[PDB]
């Protein structure tokens, strides 16, 4: 049966494993109907888009407001510029805030 | 990567060729770029208006949906 | 290959700008019940130099870790952590051993690799010194599975593909041992 | 403001302008495919995109070949 | 400050005021270049090049080839600006608010020790897995070669 | 339905041509000379020019034979293929196939043959050519590779049917035949 | 990997383009300096077409138009062989046999244009001759 | 198509004729050219060429010495009126 | 790296390239979202039971 | 068989000189190629073994007993079609030399036949978008085969532009489905039939609706058919519908898995409008090709009612309808191509211009056909009566079977409208029959040697010289009696329709 969801290196990508378990569930001879494979199909679409997972993030962002919580103290610290991943930010003991080299590897 | 080189030339030729038109499209472009920078909430509310009128699931409707589910489950424990 | 992915740093800061990429840190640690392990602290050049010596010393432990993944049925990261520490500890063993036994030959090799684009074909002379010193202190022999013994590439006397630029330290150390050890 | 068919104003008033709009429209479907193939990390979608570029290329040639013959027809008197 | 938006705003203007076939051709190039550049960054670099080699290199210089053999003959400003400003209000082609405003990540894996370019995989599949697609496309190109001659060649 | 024994769900090109019954060559013989004849008969039904019979040009009688030759082969090729799939009488063929497969197993050689294709490409070349004959009218495609997805159970070549005990064949167990799935993955489960 | 250095190069060439545009607008002497006779827009004589001095008032052949149209197929053929270049090894013999078929189909296109002489510019409008024959009565 | 009728030619013909020195301002189909309007060779050619500029119909050398009345010219335009061929842009789009 | 997954700006802002039968359905029709909202809502309805 | 010999003809075509005798004989080799394909196809393909459906070419193409029959139908209609160019239709060189000038006419047909047969078999979106182009391009090339003509070229340019828009609509839907699911193969998509956006399959059909000319997209098909030469219109107005109505049926078979009520209403809106436009459209028209173009729209409207209903009676109705309308369409266009030899000749009024591409263009050019050739007129009347629905002609059972499937699924409104549009349409089919015979007796005593057929010289004046070619007359005679005498074999033939299966099984 033809391949789907081939990663950039020629092997299965992230969401192929969830795709195979749908095909195995559907074509199996033991199932009277396709009712058993309803959750397996919901996981495959979850893998590709993460829509349910993104919804859970929308609620957490929305719910953090109503209690007065600030994202500075609950959120995950992040750096937005790739030249400012400084050794001080990286946690190196002797590191200093100078810009790192990203001009040419 | 070709537009990055061609962008300096065309922007110059946009103001020289049609100066009055350039001052608006570029001026209007800076407004929305500023608007998203400063969280003016305009384009967000222009967006929420469309989702309300056209029956789409709005951001407010989901949070109202969560409240209905939240309020129901809590009284189920009692 | 060099395609933009969502997992590691992409080509240019403009790519990060178009995607609005955020580089996120996690300040937590592994939960207390998960035993602690000291991660391997070697960079690319030391590992590429010692990739085969790590394989010889840790062959039984590499296979168990990868076999555990197959038998975990997609649940590898949680069901093969105990096996994951065995591979890390064995790998740290070889790097420490190469540092207290063959320290001179080790640095001469991976410094040649850093000098010549990490390509194994450009540092044969710094490698023959390391293989001989390792075999006389750790009993580890480099082997490339699948082909006969007399067809392994690093034993070819006249390789067709030689480096454009000769490493000076590789030539000096080779000639220093050319007459002393190899009388 | 697309439900008022605004794009028809943006099209030129010649047959060659209609040809351009179609190729722009077909190019929109390839950019969407490359968007879908890359995010899914799927190389099957990138094969589809390669076929769309190749197939849409042939359609361009056949269209201009018909147009050139059609345009030659008006100036096909050839008396001298 | 995404400067990609400004360029499209310009192109959304000269498309409305286009008068002769010079303007329409320049619309095609001015559409391809934002396509090529936004693909060179962001999503796929291989197909940013494959556009230039095929779109511009084959069709667009054939557009201007035939156009020189066709012809060269010949509201206001507030309406065109008003049309653009209202058209610019909404620019979310999708309506999944959670899928648009929430960011994601992927976790890298070291299993693919055989790293290869995306073109090698495409060749490894288009020439083996889906050979029929390749052989039909060759057949289509054969039809065009015979097709283009019969239409144009008078004799 | 008139089913029979399923010899080979994906018969090889060399084996399909080998199992041509003498009738099959006759079909190919008719088609190769039928095409020049049909061109002649068409002139009999109505001449191309005028109102009188005129034999078509000798040049056309040459190309029509080529069309008939490559046309009449497929009628033979399709007739032989239906005997492999089980759609046509294959009592003669089953005897021939079982003798060769038993001979292959007896000599400790694969029934299918050695291949230049890695295990994936064998699987890939199975899907491309299997059942391709159902479109052989529209465009040709043939199974020219020595793959192994022939949709059979090799143990059906172990038990001895009627009239086969005389061949005196000895068959080793499947785990010792060169070029088989069961006898290839002995060291690494990822590589043959 | 890492094309920030290339990005700066692209910026520099773009910036360098304006310098070609602008340097003339600043270095050249103003119209009043040389002869003052008129601006470029006003000097219609200079700002006009050149036709070897004398004032005057592309219907290209079929072949030239036909060569251009046939470029589109053959260019898509060549540009579709890119996948086989980076994967010539892994596809092995199977890809090589497919690749040759992908050309033999296109060779028939090449063969067809060869026989009909579609590429030749052709000279039928002129170069006609006849043999004089006496018509004695 | 040819949208000119007989009246349309006749109505617009007078205006051109009202633009040239004519003995009488009453001109209809029965009116002549040389007699009623007193036009000689050069005088009559300008009016005949002028109707060529408005009706966009060319008069040949055969009819040159055979024109005697203004009704003939009005009827001639109908028999010899065609719309100029429109380029590929005007026709179909 | 956490990043967005939106379509290219040229896809959703060209005056021509953004118009197609399926793109208008995405942009102006709630039929796609009403169904796909139920799955999201079921995540919170299926917890307490 | 097609691919092997099509390349042979392409190389052989340009090797020999350009002469109408060599071209005609090469056209006959096209007939022989198609005939062999049918024998080779029938030899290997059976209804019994294809009932399950057999995947081919890495599951890119899937063939079952339903798609198999249409492939056999497509090949057979092409065999009758090539008899129009491989043999003389009229006999007079002036009107028949148009079919022999273009050598690549048969080559283009064989390109389209490969596209026609593979289109119902597509099982992946990647190969769907390709195969539709192989067929679509072959139509545009065919419409422009006569490049000296001004109308034929303008037809192809108009055809190319609309067909490209339809291709983009088809392409966009497949990309939208790919974006939601990430899968390509249709059988893989069937697993997610409950979670993809079902209207994206409707956007796919809207592309296919344009190509077959369904209202409100009917405008271009009528214009194109009325302009292309009669030898061309006979092929481009029937073949694309054979290979697309089948594909539409397969997609509709998949869509009815979920049984979306909103999707039926939208398609029923198009079906309802098409019967209105296809019936009232042809009331006020003077061209015969424009009339048959409106007839084609109405009979496409009737078939789509069976496809939308999509039950076990739809297969019986659609299979029978597509076969009978194809033969009738061949029969009428075969007659119109032959009765061009009775045209009068002047010796003016309205300055009516008749070109050698379409010698018969207006309905009033069929006058006194009852007088000139009564047997031909009866064949034309029988063919016209079938489209009306006079029982027991083949046309009557076509509407009887469509109404059975339409009413069985609750399409009460569309069934009543289909009947009203059947009654309205009868007006402009009777007009054809009024022209032929209604003035027979007032013109029984006529002196007329001014026919086109009278130009041919008298060869012997003793031997009997038939007015028409042997082959083309025999095809008309064979098809005329099939329509009239179908009552004998109808029960057996319908039994043959019972056996056609599309995943019915049990
Ligand atoms: C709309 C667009 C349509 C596009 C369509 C385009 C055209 C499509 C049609 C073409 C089909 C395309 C498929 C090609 C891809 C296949 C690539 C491939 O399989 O590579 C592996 C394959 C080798 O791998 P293998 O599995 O080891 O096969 C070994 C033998 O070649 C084979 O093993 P064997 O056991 O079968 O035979 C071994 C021995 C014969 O062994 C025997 O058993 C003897 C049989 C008795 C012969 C009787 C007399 C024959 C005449 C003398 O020698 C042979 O006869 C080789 C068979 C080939 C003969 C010629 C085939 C011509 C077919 C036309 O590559 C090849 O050598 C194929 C050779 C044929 C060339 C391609 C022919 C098609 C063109
Ligand atoms: C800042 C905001 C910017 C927004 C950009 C667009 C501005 C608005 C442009 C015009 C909008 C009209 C179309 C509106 C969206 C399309 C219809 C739709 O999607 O539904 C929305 C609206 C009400 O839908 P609703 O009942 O709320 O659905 C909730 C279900 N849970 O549905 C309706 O009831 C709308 C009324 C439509 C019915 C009358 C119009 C149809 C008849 C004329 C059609 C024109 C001719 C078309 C002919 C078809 C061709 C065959
Ligand atoms: C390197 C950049 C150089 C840019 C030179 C032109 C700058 C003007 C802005 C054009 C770019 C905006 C995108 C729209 C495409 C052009 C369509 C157009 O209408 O161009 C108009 C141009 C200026 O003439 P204007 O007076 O403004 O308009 C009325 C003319 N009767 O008159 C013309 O017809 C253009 C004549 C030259 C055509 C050259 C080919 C077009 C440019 C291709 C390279 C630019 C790539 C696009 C860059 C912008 C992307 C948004
Ligand atoms: C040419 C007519 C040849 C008819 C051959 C039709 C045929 O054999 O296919 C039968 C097919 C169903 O049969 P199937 O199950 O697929 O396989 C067994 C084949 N007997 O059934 C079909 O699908 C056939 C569908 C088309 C039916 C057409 C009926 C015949 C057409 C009238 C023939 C006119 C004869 C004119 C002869 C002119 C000679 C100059
Ligand atoms: C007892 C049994 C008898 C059986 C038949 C009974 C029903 C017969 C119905 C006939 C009644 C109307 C016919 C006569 C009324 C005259 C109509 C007309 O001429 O047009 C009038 C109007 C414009 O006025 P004007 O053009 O000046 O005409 C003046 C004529 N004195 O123009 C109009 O008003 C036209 C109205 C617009 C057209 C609307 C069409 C909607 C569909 C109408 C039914 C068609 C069938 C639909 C279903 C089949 C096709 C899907
Ligand atoms: C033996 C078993 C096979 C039967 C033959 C089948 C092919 C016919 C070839 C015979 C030779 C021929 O055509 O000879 C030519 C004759 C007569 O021609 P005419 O009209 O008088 O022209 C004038 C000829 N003069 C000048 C000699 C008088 O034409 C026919 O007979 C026409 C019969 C039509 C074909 C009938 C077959 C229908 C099959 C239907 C399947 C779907
Ligand atoms: C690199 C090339 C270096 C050599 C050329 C230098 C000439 C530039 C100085 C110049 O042009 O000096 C003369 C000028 C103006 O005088 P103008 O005669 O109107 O010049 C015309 C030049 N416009 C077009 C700028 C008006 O003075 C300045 O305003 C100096 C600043
Ligand atoms: C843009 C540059 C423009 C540059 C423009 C350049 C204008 C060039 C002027 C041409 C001058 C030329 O040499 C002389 C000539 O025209 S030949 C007329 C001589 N005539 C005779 O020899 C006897 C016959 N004479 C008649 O027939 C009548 O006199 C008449 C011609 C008036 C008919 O009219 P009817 O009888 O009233």
């Amino acid at each position: 049966a033809p391949l789907q969801q081939v990663g950039r290196h020629g092997g299965p990508n992230k969401c192929f494993g969830e795709f195979q378990r749908v095909v195995e569930c559907m074509t199996n001879a033991k199932h009277d109907s396709y009712e058993p494979c309803n959750n397996l199909k919901n996981d495959y679409l979850e893998c590709r888009k993460h829509k349910v997972e993104r919804y859970k993030a929308f609620l957490m962002q929305k719910h953090a407001e109503e209690l007065g919580k600030d994202p500075e103290e609950i959120g995950a610290p992040f750096v937005r510029k790739r030249r400012f991943l400084t050794s001080k930010t990286l946690g190196l003991v002797d590191g200093d805030d100078y810009e790192i080299g990203v001009e040419k590897i | 990567p070709y537009l990055v080189a061609f962008r300096p030339a065309v922007l110059v030729f946009f103001f020289i060729r049609q100066p009055i038109g350039a001052g608006l499209l570029a001026g209007g472009f800076l407004f929305w770029q500023a608007d998203r920078h400063f969280n003016f909430g305009i384009r967000d509310n222009i967006h929420n208006f469309k989702q309300t009128i056209l029956g789409f699931p709005t951001q407010a409707s989901k949070w109202e949906t969560f409240k209905q589910v939240d309020a129901q489950k809590r009284a189920q424990l009692v | 290959s060099s395609t933009h992915t969502n997992d590691s740093l992409n080509s240019s800061n403009y790519v990060d700008k178009l995607k609005d990429t955020h580089f996120v840190f996690e300040n937590d640690k592994l939960p207390s019940e998960i035993p602690d392990v000291e991660e391997v602290g070697a960079t690319t050049a030391p590992l590429l130099s010692a990739a085969y010596f790590i394989g010889a010393k840790c062959q039984d432990y590499n296979d168990d870790f990868m076999l555990c993944q197959k038998e975990a049925k997609g649940n590898g990261p949680i069901d093969c952590l105990k096996e994951g520490r065995r591979v890390t500890r064995c790998a740290s063993g070889v790097l420490k051993d190469l540092n207290t036994h063959c320290s001179d030959e080790f640095r001469l090799h991976w410094q040649c690799l850093s000098f010549s684009n990490l390509e194994y074909k450009n540092c044969r002379k710094a490698e023959s010194l390391l293989n001989k010193c390792v075999f006389e202190k750790m009993n580890l022999v480099k082997k490339i599975p699948g082909i006969p013994e007399d067809r392994q590439i690093h034993l070819k006397q006249n390789p067709v593909l030689k480096p454009v630029a000769l490493h000076q330290d590789s030539e000096v150390a080779f000639k220093k041992a050319q007459n002393e050890n190899s009388i | 403001m697309d439900l008022i068919l605004l794009m028809l104003v943006a099209v030129g008033l010649n047959i060659i302008d209609i040809y351009i709009m179609i190729e722009i429209l077909i190019m929109g479907c390839t950019v969407n495919t490359i968007y879908s193939a890359s995010l899914d990390n799927d190389m099957i979608g990138l094969i589809y995109s390669l076929i769309q570029i190749i197939i849409a290329g042939v359609e361009s040639a056949i269209g201009l070949s018909i147009l050139v013959n059609y345009n030659r027809i008006r100036n096909s008197e050839e008396i001298e | 400050m995404n400067l990609e938006i400004l360029d499209l705003s310009i192109l959304g203007f000269y498309s409305l005021i286009s008068s002769n076939s010079f303007e329409s051709i320049a619309i095609l190039v001015a559409t391809i270049m934002p396509v090529i550049t936004e693909l060179w960054y962001n999503y796929s670099q291989l197909f940013a090049l494959l556009y230039t080699l095929i779109y511009v290199g084959a069709v667009v210089i054939l557009f201007v080839f035939i156009l020189s053999v066709i012809n060269e003959k010949e509201s206001g400003l507030f309406i065109l600006i008003l049309v653009l400003l209202l058209d610019d209000l909404d620019d979310n082609e999708s309506n999944d608010n959670d899928y648009n405003n929430v960011y994601i990540t992927d976790y890298a894996d070291w299993f693919n020790n055989y790293n290869e370019s995306d073109l090698s995989v495409i060749g490894n599949l288009l020439f083996t897995e889906y050979a029929l697609l390749l052989l039909i496309i060759s057949f289509i190109l054969l039809m065009s070669i015979i097709g283009l001659i019969l239409i144009v060649k008078k004799d | 339905m008139e089913t029979y024994e399923l010899i080979d769900s994906d018969p090889k090109f060399s084996r399909v041509v080998r199992y041509f019954r003498p009738s099959d060559y006759l079909t190919w013989a008719l088609g190769t000379i039928g095409a020049p004849g049909l061109m002649v008969l068409f002139e009999k039904i109505e001449p191309a020019k005028g109102n009188t019979f005129k034999m078509p040009p000798p040049s056309i009688m040459r190309i029509a034979t080529t069309i008939g030759f490559f046309g009449g082969f497929y009628y033979a090729y399709t007739s032989s293929t239906k005997r492999f799939w089980g759609y046509s009488e294959n009592a003669k063929e089953v005897a021939k196939d079982r003798y060769e497969v038993k001979k292959a197993l007896s000599e400790k050689k694969s029934p299918y043959g050695s291949s230049l294709l890695n295990p994936y490409q064998q699987d890939m070349s199975a899907r491309n050519s299997t059942n391709s004959q159902l479109l052989l009218a529209i465009f040709p495609w043939f199974n020219v590779a020595n793959h192994q997805s022939h949709g059979i159970d090799l143990r059906k070549y172990y038990e001895v049917r009627d009239g086969e005990e005389n061949w005196n064949f000895t068959l080793p167990p499947l785990d010792q035949v060169k070029d088989l799935d069961v006898a290839q993955y002995k060291e690494y489960s990822n590589y043959p | 990997m890492l094309q920030d250095l290339f990005n700066n190069y692209v910026i520099l060439v773009g910036i360098l383009g304006l310098i070609f545009l602008g340097v003339n607008y600043f270095i050249v002497e103003s119209p009043r300096m040389d002869e003052n006779n008129g601006n470029i827009s006003d000097y219609i004589e200079k700002s006009g077409p050149f036709e070897c001095g004398f004032s005057s008032f592309n219907p290209i052949p079929i072949a030239f138009i036909l060569v251009a149209l046939l470029f589109l197929p053959f260019d898509l053929e060549v540009s579709s062989m890119l996948p086989y270049i980076v994967s010539i090894y892994s596809v092995g013999i199977y890809g090589l046999i497919i690749f040759i078929l992908f050309l033999l189909i296109l060779i028939v296109g090449f063969i067809y244009e060869f026989n009909t002489k579609s590429l030749s510019i052709t000279t039928i409008l002129h170069k006609k001759n006849k043999a004089l024959v006496k018509n004695l009565y | 198509a040819s949208t000119l009728t007989k009246e349309d030619v006749l109505t617009r013909s007078v205006s051109v004729l009202r633009g040239f020195e004519v003995k009488t301002k009453d001109i209809d189909l029965q009116t002549t050219f040389v007699q009623d309007l007193g036009m000689d060779s050069l005088d009559l050619n300008d009016a005949l060429v002028a109707l060529e500029e408005e009706f966009d119909v060319v008069f040949d050398d055969k009819t040159a010495n055979e024109i005697k009345t203004v009704g003939e010219v009005v009827d001639f335009v109908l028999a010899n009126y065609l719309p100029t061929e429109q380029s590929i842009n005007h026709t179909i789009r | 790296p956490y990043s967005n997954t939106r379509r290219p700006w040229v896809l959703r802002r060209h005056i021509i390239m953004k118009n197609s039968p399926t793109k208008w359905a995405r942009k102006y029709s709630s039929r796609r979202d009403e169904r796909e909202q139920e799955i999201k809502d079921d995540y919170i309805r299926g917890m307490g039971e | 068989m097609l691919f092997t010999s099509l390349l042979l003809i392409i190389v052989y075509g340009s090797l020999v000189n350009k002469s109408h005798l060599l071209t005609k004989l090469i056209n006959r080799l096209g007939l022989i190629i198609i005939i062999y394909t049918l024998l080779i196809h029938l030899n290997i393909n059976t209804l019994e073994n294809l009932s399950i459906g057999i995947n081919m070419f890495n599951n890119l193409l899937l063939i079952n007993s339903f798609n198999n029959t249409i492939i056999e139908l497509i090949l057979i209609i092409c065999i009758l079609y090539v008899l129009l160019i491989s043999f003389n239709i009229t006999g007079l060189s002036i009107i028949d030399n148009l079919n022999y000038s273009k050598r690549t006419f048969i080559v283009i047909v064989l390109f389209n036949i490969i596209g026609l047969t593979l289109l119902p078999l597509v099982n992946d979106i990647m190969i769907l978008f390709i195969i539709i182009e192989l067929q679509s391009y072959s139509l545009y090339l065919l419409t422009a085969i006569f490049n000296e003509s001004h109308n034929s070229t303008k037809s192809a340019l108009y055809y190319f532009i609309v067909g490209s828009i339809a291709s983009f609509i088809i392409l966009d839907a497949t990309v939208s489905i790919y974006d939601d699911l990430g899968l390509t193969n249709i059988q893989y998509i069937l697993m997610y039939i409950d979670k993809l956006e079902i209207f994206d399959l409707l956007c796919l059909l809207f592309g296919l609706f344009i190509k077959i000319g369904l209202a409100p997209f009917y405008s271009y098909s009528i214009t194109i058919y009325s302009l292309s030469p009669t030898i061309i219109t006979n092929y481009i107005s029937l073949m694309p519908k054979l290979s697309i109505l089948t594909l539409i049926y397969i997609i509709m078979h998949y869509i009815n898995i979920v049984n979306n009520t909103d999707l039926n209403y939208v398609i029923s809106f198009l079906i309802l409008i098409s019967m209105f436009i296809g019936s009232f459209g042809g009331l006020n028209v003077i061209r015969i090709k424009t009339l048959l173009a409106y007839s084609s729209l109405l009979n496409v409207s009737y078939m789509l009612l069976a496809i939308l209903s999509n039950s076990n009676e739809s297969i019986i109705a659609y299979i029978y309808y597509i076969i009978q309308y194809s033969l009738t369409h061949i029969n009428i266009f075969s007659i119109i191509l032959v009765i061009s030899i009775y045209l009068p000749i002047m010796n003016n009024m309205l300055n009516v211009m008749i070109t050698k591409y379409s010698p018969i263009e207006y309905i009033n050019q069929l006058k006194n056909l009852f007088i000139n050739n009564i047997f031909i007129a009866i064949a034309l009347c029988i063919s016209i009566f079938s489209l009306i629905g006079i029982p027991p002609l083949t046309g009557f059972y076509g509407k009887y079977l469509v109404l059975i499937s339409g009413l069985n699924n609750g399409y009460v409104l569309l069934s009543i409208v289909l009947i009203i549009a059947s009654s309205i349409s009868t007006v402009y089919y009777a007009t054809i029959l009024k022209v032929l015979s209604f003035d027979t007796l007032s013109f029984k005593d006529i002196i007329s040697n001014n026919l086109i057929i009278n130009t041919s010289p008298e060869n012997n004046n003793n031997e009997i010289k038939p007015e028409i070619s042997n082959v083309i007359s025999y095809v008309i005679s064979s098809l005329t009696l099939i329509i009239l005498l179908i009552i004998i074999q109808y029960e057996n033939i319908v039994k043959g329709a019972y056996l056609v299966l599309l995943y019915n099984w049990v």
